[PDB]
């Protein structure tokens, strides 16, 4: 709520944004290897950050649906 | 404890019943489709096989040099391999002459078109009274032909929170079953698997990495990639064309990368033969390199008997 | 009268569904030309059908 | 009507910004250099800059010279200057000298607009310490990522400056009591962006000041990726008018040609060329031949680049693609 929807939605959205900047520093051609690895990762964080977006959203249609 | 750089394990497998072959770009999907088929047929005489294609251009017919239609005929020269070419986009369009809730919900059209195929198959097994032990799918070139595997979960995500103005909600629960009894099957590593075909260049290694992801999501089994049209130029009788030997250099570079990227995968290297690979006599000769991996040194000749 | 949000959301969603079935009948390889044209079209209808989804939704909001 | 070459652009006097791009190993860099060299040779008066974002230092490889962050001039040219910089290995050095960080990954397009102006900066700086104004700059757009997506930032930042307010004016007693612990700064410093990147935008949206040239090989996965790109650019309202189809081996007629395989590919390429021509009738479709081995260093980049001006003729020019061995 404040320690989970904050410390998480940040650690991730921040790490992702830290990786995304690291991926744009290697040749997707000379390091296809790593490059594709990193992408696969960024594809997960993209989902588990789109989950904490609903977890932080189910906890609002809930505190108002229940007085 | 590395993995075999070939499909021997699958052409030998007895458990599988469903095999999907796919790959965008002119990489060799059709050829590989036929090769995996022929290979499986020759290695298991007891079982009966079916190679089916959705493509409108009637490729299998071009590949073998025979006219295969909607009627499962047998390959002239084979004994348990039968090809079948049908168009589901046209058959599902006739008993629909509405689908409004189809274009509304992503995945229906597919699930519909697929079962339309399955139908045309069991029908053949009836009028012919001949049960097919394993079927190979020459997945369609464009579009996500088998995306319906998400239909179930998706359809749940729009029932508890959403609604003969209700006879629609009736024949729709009847569907989230036909597709789930299936997906249950397709999602079983022992009964069905997918084989990706790709050429060794960037735009293709990409498109296939994409595909492998699309399949992983559907919880389908992706374990083998056949890298087609490779040169291996250094292994020719002699250095002639320089523009060629320059390409090999690049392919080699990516092969190493593919090997590194998919260590748990069956990465199958196929050689680029001089000119078409059409008709059983060649499809066969070429197809054996899916079983015993091609060796540029020894097998160098066998890729020149092909026209 | 259920005209614009019915006669439209159908004519389109229906035509699109009529094209989509026509596109899967040509070689995106031998007719790259047409194929890509048709796709471009299906990419518009995909938006102006996702607009009538808000025109028909913001109507139950206004 | 529309000539199958870039003569009209290499001759143009109006343009100031030119973007060259294309995923896959199709020849983006080579084309980037070729369009540069060609423009430079055809307009001695004007001064040119070829800049690249790539970390692998390609332009350096292409010419066989070590170009750095310092705009040097091409050894053998007179108005072409190459510059290779890394805006990522500079962004981690801009701020690395909190809130101005946790709103970038949140809003799509910032990182780009930021990284780009970081470049523009490094350029005007050169024009200062060197006191030499660049009339036209050519961008070797980065291989991966949508480097110039920031063109949507404005219409996107408007949905926030009309939201961060539509919530500060729909909940008044609690917009006032809403002691914004953070000053108007966020809704004012990220308000000046929709400007500091709205002027630069009416630069890159002027059909006569900037244009994009797509490089592609003639195979399906590539004609696709570029059709995609052309759409991405059309959306940004940028100008896409020319595609250079590289690595064509006009095998239909060749010197010392008697190989079977090579003639099978040409057959396929030919097929798609006809389709490209049909698909983009209003476009400048430029056919470039596939030379035997690398095209490195000015003496060759030049020789090869002339086929962007006067279209390559497989018959007559057949030799000139072999002086490169
Ligand atoms: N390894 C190969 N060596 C030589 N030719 C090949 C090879 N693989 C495929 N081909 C050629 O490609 C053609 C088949 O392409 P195809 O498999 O139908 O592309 P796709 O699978 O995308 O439809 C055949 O005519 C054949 O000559
Ligand atoms: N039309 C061509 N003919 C022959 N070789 C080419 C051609 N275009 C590019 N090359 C070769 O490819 C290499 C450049 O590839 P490059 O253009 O840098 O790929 P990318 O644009 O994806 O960065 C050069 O070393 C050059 O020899």
């Amino acid at each position: 709520p404040g320690n989970e929807l904050s410390k998480k939605y940040l650690a991730k959205v921040k790490e992702r944004h830290e990786l995304k900047e690291f991926n744009n520093s290697i040749s997707a051609q000379d390091n296809y290897a790593k490059w594709t690895k990193n992408n696969r990762k960024l594809d997960s964080l993209d989902k588990e950050i789109n989950n904490l977006k609903d977890e932080i959203q189910s906890e609002n249609k809930a505190f108002q649906a229940h007085l | 404890l590395t993995v075999e750089p070939n499909l021997h394990s699958l052409i030998t497998s007895t458990t599988h019943k469903w095999i999907f072959v796919g790959g965008k770009g002119g990489v060799g999907k059709t050829t590989s489709s036929c090769s995996i088929a022929i290979q499986m047929a020759l290695s298991q005489p007891n079982k009966q096989f079916l190679l089916i294609s959705t493509d409108p251009a009637h490729n299998l017919s071009d590949a073998f040099g025979e006219k295969f239609g909607k009627d499962a005929r047998k390959v002239t020269g084979m004994n348990n391999l039968s090809c079948m070419e049908i168009d589901p986009s046209a058959a599902l369009k006739d008993m629909n002459d509405l689908a409004d809730l189809t274009g509304s919900i992503p995945g229906i059209d597919e699930a519909l078109s697929f079962m339309e195929v399955m139908k045309h198959i069991k029908r053949q097994e009836q009028d012919e009274g001949e049960t097919f032990d394993t079927v190979i799918f020459d997945t369609a070139p464009t579009g996500h032909t088998l995306r319906f595997l998400q239909l179930p979960n998706t359809l749940s995500k729009l029932l508890e929170k959403f609604g003969g103005n209700v006879d629609i909600s009736g024949k729709l629960n009847e569907l989230k079953a036909n597709v789930e009894t299936i997906r249950q099957q397709f999602t079983d590593p022992d009964l069905t698997t997918f084989v990706c075909v790709c050429i060794s260049e960037f735009l293709s290694l990409y498109e296939t990495e994409r595909l492998i992801q699309e399949l992983i999501s559907y919880d389908m089994d992706v374990n083998s990639i056949i890298v087609n049209q490779l040169l291996f130029a250094e292994n020719d009788q002699e250095h002639n064309c320089k523009r060629c030997q320059a390409r090999w250099k690049m392919q080699k570079k990516y092969l190493d990368q593919i090997d590194e990227l998919y260590e748990d995968f069956h990465v199958v290297k196929m050689p680029l033969c001089a000119g078409e690979i059409r008709g059983l006599n060649n499809l066969t000769k070429f197809s054996q390199f899916l079983n015993k991996e091609y060796n540029p040194i020894t097998d160098g000749k066998v890729i020149y008997e092909l026209e």
